[PDB]
């Protein structure tokens, strides 16, 4: 699974690859 | 006015599931802002109700997001992690590295077509009103 979180007041999407 | 986006998106094995993410001062929903969880069936549901309103006959509905491909990046991750002894040290970390600018072309390209959708629809004189739009944007 991978987590996308759109980019907050300047910069940037990312992305991480979900653990537990 | 009856402003939408998307936030952030999870890809699972089988599935995409995006953070729809209302705010409006409109008094048909239940409150001004709110955020549900929806998968990629969900928008084909709402598009494919829209087009077949007969009330909406003459009316531009806008076309359905793509399907996300996440395939190829799934994929090269499931092994690179079955790959934990795989030449890494960095290797393995640049693999990862490689993969998730792979998944976040993808997650940039399925976000955008979801959400230019809903702001499209948001827009629109009557779509905007129609109550399964509405379950849409407010099922929880």
């Amino acid at each position: 699974a991978v987590q996308f979180f759109k980019g907050k007041n300047g910069s940037a999407d990312q992305v991480i690859l979900v653990t537990q | 006015s009856l402003q939408i986006d998307i936030p952030d998106a999870l890809s699972e094995r089988d599935k995409v599931k995006f953070t729809v993410h209302t705010k409006t001062t409109l008094p048909t929903f239940q409150s001004p802002e709110f955020s549900v969880t929806r998968q990629h069936e969900d928008f084909v549901w709402l598009h494919d109700t829209l087009i077949e309103t007969t009330d909406y006959a003459g009316l531009i509905i806008p076309p359905a997001p793509t399907k996300p491909d996440f395939d190829g990046p799934r994929e090269k991750m499931q092994k690179l992690g079955e790959g934990e002894g795989s030449m890494t040290k960095e290797e393995f970390a640049k693999m990862k590295q490689e993969l998730e600018a792979e998944y976040l072309a993808v997650f940039k390209k399925t976000v955008s077509s979801h959400e230019v959708f809903l702001q499209r629809l948001s827009s629109h004189p009557v779509l905007s009103k129609d109550r399964n739009f509405h379950v849409f944007l407010e099922y929880d």
